[PDB]
């Protein structure tokens, strides 16, 4: 003798519509109690989240006025005493790490409750409160240190669940203030800051474009495949691609050859700034066989040393260029003086091998 | 009444544009939240067993979020595999009904905008620049400069 679910929700919903009362919604939540305690071991996790959503509009009924300590401290208050979410169900092999994104929420809730309350401790870097006393950070230097405690305790134990890839793939990768608040040399912390950049960069740009800014004062002024001298140079001239002004805040196209001004050693790039556009490829005087090639420019500077290639079925001719060809302009005439001749164009010749370009670090493509 | 932000994703996880109004004229260096939100809601699109998709007729208003000081949510057709997602910011929040059902109808208001200048040949091959701008140029009145009409 039960009666299912739509019953508790709808009774709930008319627990809701009956108003006129003025309590701090104990109506409610006496049932939001029971729908919890009736709701833990059913291993589905979707009624935690309609707890959440009791949880939401509890917060917006402590923030229908809370502001600047004076309720904005009731507030988090009630959030802290509402960590009841965190104190009712905390096990092993449950469902899967709710309660780890239950504590994050709430992790960011007491950050918010420490970053706000006017008071100091900036540990974010973004300041995400907005105009308009439990007291865990009592100092600036113990605000970093209860929080990147908290942060890096909360942070892999989200990713005990099934493969989301979520917070500390972002949160984890956003450990910048986690040394560089003030403390220069990232050394240290050099596990995500210049070491796995680039997973912004191939996802969407201009959030690798303030990551890769504090990726560079890791070597700006600190000496000593962790081994290099200025072979971290993708991320430092290779870095123009991401930097849309050039032409303004040149600083991202000086030092890109101001680090190799002082250099040693090769690497790759793909020239997408310097497009190469092929055309009617002719013939020349005595055993020189001139392709013609096009050639882009979106780069600064000049005075290139570069050859063109094209495979035949077996072995790479390797139709040569001149070397000085200098790019200012856009689908200029490079010379292509090619020697060595595969057999007199033997149309197998199918322009397959790359047509590098080095200015001591090779650009392929 | 007004959205924090405007994002756009494809069903390859490439996003369109993270647009936000105002970033000129005002307060600068908040989008560098904004993207991030973005791709926190991008990575969190089904995470710890919390479903937002039980209707298959029309795709309503799904579940919202609230994350440090904004309020999130998503709205995903199924229909050509579009992920566009709108935060709102929680200082001027009523939270009613009304409210959620707004925030549903404008949101396919933005899906109407996105889908009549998707399939404008008036200028053809727009597909990496200044269709961003066109769209954004279309974007930028139908929450704002409401200043003026009376």
């Amino acid at each position: 003798p039960f009666e299912s679910s739509s019953k508790s929700d709808e009774s709930l919903g008319s627990i809701i519509i009956e108003g006129t009362l003025d309590k701090f919604q104990l109506h409610k939540y006496f049932f939001i109690r029971r729908l919890r305690l009736l709701k833990l071991e059913d291993q589905t996790l979707t009624a935690f989240v309609g707890a959440f959503q009791l949880i939401k509009n509890f917060i917006e009924s402590i923030s229908i006025e809370y502001r600047k300590s004076v309720r904005l401290l009731e507030f988090k208050h009630y959030f802290i005493t509402s960590m009841l979410s965190y104190f009712e169900f905390e096990n092993v092999s449950n469902p899967l790490l709710c309660e780890i994104k239950a504590e994050l929420l709430m992790l960011k809730r007491d950050n918010w409750v420490q970053g706000v309350m006017a008071t100091s401790g900036y540990r974010l870097m973004d300041k995400n409160y907005p105009n308009s006393k439990e007291t865990f950070v009592d100092e600036t230097v113990f605000q970093e240190n209860f929080l990147t405690l908290t942060k890096e305790i909360l942070s892999l134990f989200n990713k005990c669940e099934g493969k989301r890839q979520r917070i500390v793939d972002i949160l984890s990768i956003e450990i910048g203030l986690l040394y560089y608040q003030g403390k220069k040399y990232e050394e240290a912390v050099s596990l995500f800051l210049s070491c796995y950049e680039y997973y912004t960069q191939t996802n969407w740009n201009s959030i690798g474009l303030k990551i890769l800014q504090v990726f560079i004062d890791s070597l700006s002024h600190c000496p000593k495949g962790e081994s290099v001298s200025a072979s971290a140079v993708l991320t430092n001239a290779f870095l123009n691609i991401l930097k849309l002004c050039k032409d303004n805040d040149s600083k991202e196209i000086w030092w890109k050859k101001f680090m190799d001004l002082q250099m040693k050693v090769h690497l790759a790039r793909a020239n997408v700034s310097a497009i190469e556009v092929n055309l009617k490829s002719y013939g020349f005087p005595e055993d020189i066989s001139t392709k013609t090639m096009r050639l882009s420019l979106k780069n600064m500077g000049g005075d290139v040393i570069v050859f063109g290639a094209s495979d035949f079925l077996l072995k790479k001719g390797e139709n040569k260029l001149i070397l000085e060809c200098r790019d200012i302009m856009y689908g200029e005439f490079s010379l292509l003086s090619f020697e060595i001749i595969v057999e007199g164009i033997t149309f197998v010749k199918e322009f397959p091998e790359n047509q590098d370009e080095f200015i001591v670090v090779p650009e392929i493509y | 009444l007004r959205p924090c932000f405007v994002s756009l994703i494809d069903e390859s996880d490439k996003p369109i544009l993270i647009y936000v109004p105002n970033e000129a004229e005002n307060e600068m260096n908040d989008v560098l939240k904004y993207n991030v939100l973005s791709n926190i809601s991008l990575d969190y699109f089904e995470s710890a067993l919390v479903e937002w998709h039980s209707l298959d007729s029309k795709p309503l208003l799904k579940s919202i979020f609230q994350l440090e000081g904004v309020s999130v949510f998503a709205m995903l057709i199924k229909q050509t595999g579009l992920k566009i997602v709108i935060g709102f910011e929680q200082k001027s929040l009523s939270g009613a009904d009304d409210e959620f059902e707004a925030i549903n109808q404008i949101f396919e208001t933005v899906r109407k905008i996105y889908i009549r200048v998707k399939c404008n040949p008036l200028l053809v091959s727009g597909d990496e620049k200044s269709i961003i701008k066109s769209l954004e140029r279309k974007f930028d009145e139908l929450f704002i400069s409401t200043e003026v009409e009376l």
